């Protein structure tokens, strides 16, 4: 039987090992990578259809 | 392996960070031609002065 006090400290391990608090950052990041062209792309789009008028 | 890896994050940290500014470069010259509106370039248009 494998031990009911190691596969508690297997499972805590592996809380404590996690990239939740990096994920998030990473994720972050690209939202914001992503926000800067919707930001641009609103310049676009109120550029092209001054030019089409 | 480790080593191989992060090795191979410091050119790709770089090259993101190298277009960084070839993209701002062109957000700039594009604020050059955002800089008349809609109706500047209407303004224009009339002959007036």
């Amino acid at each position: 039987a494998q031990g009911l006090q190691p596969q508690i400290s297997s499972k805590k391990k592996l809380m404590d090992d996690n990239n939740l608090s990096t994920t998030i950052k990473d994720l972050q990041s690209k939202i914001d990578e992503k926000n800067k062209e919707i930001d641009q792309f609103q310049k676009d789009y109120n550029k092209y259809v001054g030019l089409a008028f | 392996q480790k080593t191989e890896l992060q090795s191979d994050i410091d050119p790709k940290t770089e090259k993101r960070n190298k277009l960084d500014a070839d993209r701002e470069k062109i957000i700039e010259s594009q604020d050059v031609i955002r800089q008349n509106n809609i109706a500047d370039m209407f303004k224009d248009f009339i002959p007036s002065a």
